[PDB]
RNA sequence: UUAUAGUUUCUUUACUUAUUCAAUGAAGCGGAGCUGGAAUUCAUUUUCCACGUUCUAGCAUUCAAGGUCCCAUUCGGGGCUG
RNA sequence: GAUCCUAAGAGAUGGGGAAGCUCCGUUUCAAAGGCCUGAUUUUAUGCAGGCCACCAUCGAAAGGGAAUCCGGUUAAGAUUCC
């Protein structure tokens, strides 16, 4: 499972990888709306830990709520 | 590649196709009957010497139409129910707050005639 | 010909009101455009790490051709075929009573990121096909990785779209050969070894290299412009 | 609205839009300036054509 | 204490410019390539008053390039600008009054107004009656153009920034003393609210820094620092110097 | 002593791509190429050197000229220049 | 007369703030529908001549504004009834 490797993968937040994924992800979120929708979960094994499938009904909402 | 020509500086919503509603189940599904018909719009006739006066003399009907009926339906009304011919018709809503509706005859229908086949004198 | 005399246009600053010419460069494009561009740029300008910008160097476009030629072939079965073969298989659970020796072993391609992750774990497979697409790269980026440490031969292909036409799905974003026919090894074997040409034994070399740090095409030329000043005076 | 063209337009070239002094001071600015052009047009060319013809007695 | 009339000036109800009886926004034509690489030729087609603003606007029908049209734009009228004049705009315009050329493209010692703070402004300077920037310097290296304000402060403005050039018109307005009260009355009713000036000494304490005691006066030092909060800043705000001085100023 | 280029350790500059401030109805940006007229080292594979509108309160809008295939040569509509 | 138009202005929308009641802004860092000619006569539907676009709405019974006058008439209406 793919999952393990995902899941061991993501907590390592400051190495080189998620280090720059952060920097253009976070730019591509900036972008578009405040709160805007989401095709598909950005992280699918954190979401499918919390309870999330991959069937219909089930929807994914990205959201950014001002620091401080 | 080779992408197209645009004269245009602004880019502007691509037209689609508007596509028509077709319900799986009708809204209502019995339709309603005519709110305001021929006997809903011309309620009574009025009797007040006044009235009359004007019947007799002006060659005129004095009707206590409804609320929410169109000049255009008073005349409709009158023509449909009493068969007759209508000139004008000149309405005003009462401080009663009822209306009533001044139904003037072309020349070939005198008013007494039409008020007597009604009943009233 | 006698009648009509040819005339200048004269399109200059004051002259002829300027002609419907090709704008297509100074379009204000709709946000979600504008906005998968400058992602892409972005992705680009800044500095990749040699983990991420593997996944650029992807397959050339005749190995590609012939490693899709070979997993043409072991498709996995369709809604239809699957259908039939199970009617045969459960009428001669009936006729016969000689069930699961009936519809002879299949060789399909191996698909889904789950199974394909613990075929590599288990050192099943013989030929592993990652996606350079994904949507997030995350799902793949440890996967080049794994394969290697395990000593399955893997390339990177172009297109999950081709891997899904390939598996009956929209997106694949993975593919795995484990098993082939008798007839059809030689050809794994070859491609195999021509693929490990590219991926596998340069990954220790491609492993340090970054990617990215590469400006836009006006700031190439400026300081192509500012080179050529001092040194090229 | 519904009234004859004839009562709200003189019959000319501006007519109903300009004054008849405007309309011909505009037609002497139009020509004039039109010939005052095509006389530009040759004076530009024939200092061409002096420059040119004349500019290749020197490199001998 | 209240809120100072000072303090709620800002909060902008009443204290909003009167903007009914105003041509429009006084601007040069927008930085475009007939400006960059050429320049256009517009027609003074009429020099208009404009109300709270005591120097003429000239309206100026320039074409567009582009489409068929006559995009009409509002200056204000340089000195010696008429109507049905050639105005010329952009690089290679002429050096003759009214016309719009970037600083970099003129001669040391020119008097330019409505110059551009940065190019594509579209005028911020010189831009009130009979005022107007000295082009003292230049340097083409690092293309930035040294200019001398009306104030008598030098400034260093890019050398695409454009400007037009004379005096703006409508000069010596201010040296005939305003006259009796309704003469300042009806200047300001048609600028803004800011009108018969109550003293803040005048005042009781509650409605100024200045207000109450026995006699009308100050008290205190009306010179107030600059770190002094909104509200606290009545009299002369980080005063470098007071008093009237000898010989020059 | 420095000759590994294995971190900013601190200070002097620079790069765009985050961030930031404008403007346009996102039209002409950048690099190169023409024509320059020429640079003279000498007509060039060498590098400096512009790119259709000015006496005048007019006008400037529906792609015209050449060229090429179709319209069976009616009607014209189309390619590239301009 | 109202109805319509805009004025000082009030205000949805896109958006952005706010724990929230809601606040900002009204052309803004938006993919922001309408106009006409015949078409072609498939119990009337597909074309194109093609064009055009910084864009709700409310806001005046004294501002802007399509068009009525005379005579007579009733206990009480009339620039309206005749």
């Amino acid at each position: 499972g793919a999952y393990k490797y995902l899941e061991e993968l993501q907590r390592k937040k400051q190495s080189d990888v998620l280090r720059f994924l952060q920097r253009v992800r976070v730019w591509e979120y900036r972008q578009k709306n405040v709160i805007h929708r989401a095709a598909r979960p950005t992280r699918p094994d954190k979401a499918r830990r919390l309870g999330y499938k991959a069937k219909q009904g089930f929807v994914i909402y990205r959201v950014r709520v001002r620091r401080g | 590649k080779a992408l197209k020509v645009r004269t245009s500086a602004t880019f502007r919503l691509p037209k689609t196709l508007k596509l028509a509603r077709a319900p799986k189940y009708a809204s209502k599904a019995v339709p309603h009957y005519n709110r305001l018909d021929s006997y809903k719009v011309i309620e009574q006739p009025i009797t007040s010497e006044t009235a009359m006066k004007k019947v007799e003399d002006g060659n005129i009907l004095v009707f206590q139409v409804s609320m929410k009926a169109n000049k255009y339906q008073i005349k409709k009304a009158v023509k449909e129910l009493y068969e007759v011919d209508v000139l004008k018709v000149n309405t005003l809503v009462r401080p009663n707050g009822t209306k009533k509706a001044y139904v003037r005859l072309t020349a070939d229908y005198d008013a007494l005639d039409i008020a007597n086949r009604i009943g009233y004198i | 010909n006698p009648l009509t005399h040819s005339t200048p246009k004269n399109f200059g600053i004051g002259q002829a009101v300027q002609p419907k010419r090709n704008l297509s460069r100074y379009v204000k494009w709709p946000e979600y455009v504008r906005v998968q561009r400058q992602k892409k740029i972005l992705s680009i300008r800044l500095k990749v790490p040699p983990t991420i910008a593997q996944f650029q160097y992807t397959l050339d476009r005749n190995t590609a051709a012939e490693t899709f030629k070979l997993f043409n072939k072991y498709r996995p079965e369709t809604a239809a075929e699957k259908k039939e073969r199970l009617t045969k298989e459960a009428a001669a659970v009936a006729e016969g009573k000689s069930k699961q020796d009936a519809s002879p072993k299949p060789y399909a391609v191996k698909y889904g990121l789950n199974h394909v992750v613990a075929l590599i774990e288990n050192k099943k497979a013989k030929l592993v096909l990652i996606a350079n697409d994904v949507d997030p790269i995350e799902l793949v980026v440890f996967l080049p990785a794994l394969c290697k440490k395990m000593g399955v031969p893997y390339a990177i292909v172009k297109g999950k779209a081709r891997l899904g036409t390939l598996v009956n799905q929209k997106t694949s974003a993975v593919a795995a050969l484990t098993e082939v026919r008798a007839e059809d090894e030689a050809a794994l074997a070859k491609l195999v070894s021509t693929i490990d040409a590219n991926f596998a034994d340069k990954y220790d070399e491609v492993k340090k290299h970054w990617g990215g740090g590469i400006l836009g095409n006006k700031a190439q030329a400026k300081m192509d412009k500012r080179a050529k000043n001092s040194d090229s005076a | 609205a519904t009234v004859s063209k004839t009562h709200k337009t003189v019959s000319r070239a501006y007519g109903g839009s300009r004054c008849a002094n405007c309309v011909k001071e505009r037609i002497i600015r139009a020509f004039l300036i039109e010939e005052q052009k095509i006389v530009k047009k040759v004076v530009k060319e024939q200092t061409e054509a002096a420059k040119k013809s004349e500019k290749k007695a020197k490199k001998k | 204490g209240r809120v100072i009339r000072n303090q709620r000036k800002g909060a902008g109800s009443i204290f909003t410019s009167h903007t009914r009886l105003r041509q429009g926004a006084a601007k040069l034509r927008t930085l475009d390539y007939a400006e960059r690489h050429g320049y256009i030729r517009g027609i003074v087609k009429q020099i208009v008053h404009d109300s709270g603003r005591g120097a003429p606007l000239a309206k100026v029908v320039f074409r567009d390039p582009y489409k068929y049209r006559l995009r009409e734009e509002i200056f204000i009228a340089n000195e010696g600008v008429h109507t049905g004049q050639f105005i010329y705009a952009g690089k290679k315009a002429s050096l003759n009054v009214g016309n719009v050329l970037p600083l970099g493209s003129v001669p040391e010692g020119t008097i330019v107004s409505n110059v551009e703070e940065k190019p594509g402004d579209r005028g911020a300077l010189a831009r009130a009656s009979g005022n107007y920037v000295i082009i003292i310097g230049h340097n083409p290296d690092e293309n930035k153009t040294r200019v001398r304000l009306p104030s008598g402060a030098k400034k260093v403005i890019s050398s695409d920034a454009r400007g037009v050039i004379g005096v703006i018109a409508g000069g010596g307005r201010v040296d005939k003393p305003l006259l009796k009260a309704g003469r300042a009355f009806h200047k300001y009713r048609l600028k803004r609210n800011s009108w018969p000036k109550t003293r803040g000494v005048a005042m009781n304490p509650v409605d100024h820094p200045h207000g109450g005691g026995n006699h009308q006066h100050i008290g205190k030092a009306s010179t107030i620092s600059r770190g002094a909060v909104s509200g606290q800043k009545a009299g002369l705000i980080a005063a470098r110097r007071t008093g009237l001085l000898r010989g020059s100023q």
